[PDB]
């Protein structure tokens, strides 16, 4: 049971680390979408592309 | 080593998901270079003067 708990805890820690990095990746795009909603929809943008 | 490979078969899918993560990073590098540089739609060449 020591071996099984160590293996399952390592797998769950790997899952949580991957979820944290993907959460940061999603949050960056969420901030970009908030900026695009605040500038493109609520006004006229002079920024090229 | 065949005995090591038979022992590593019992340890799960860490040995494959590390390859999956590194393949994702390797795809993302080419995506980054394409996004940064491949912005123009046509290859404009300079006049000879």
């Amino acid at each position: 049971i020591d071996r099984l708990i160590t293996g399952r805890l390592q797998s769950l820690q790997t899952y949580v680390t991957q979820q944290l990095i993907r959460a940061a990746e999603i949050r960056a795009s969420a901030n970009l979408a908030a900026t695009k909603m605040s500038e493109c929809v609520l006004g006229q943008s002079k920024r090229v592309d | 080593s065949t005995e090591c490979s038979n022992l590593l078969l019992q340890y799960g899918s860490f040995c494959t998901q590390l390859k999956r993560a590194l393949t994702g990073i390797a795809v993302e590098q080419d995506k980054n270079t394409q996004e940064v540089f491949a912005q123009v739609k046509q290859i404009y060449k300079t006049p000879p003067i």
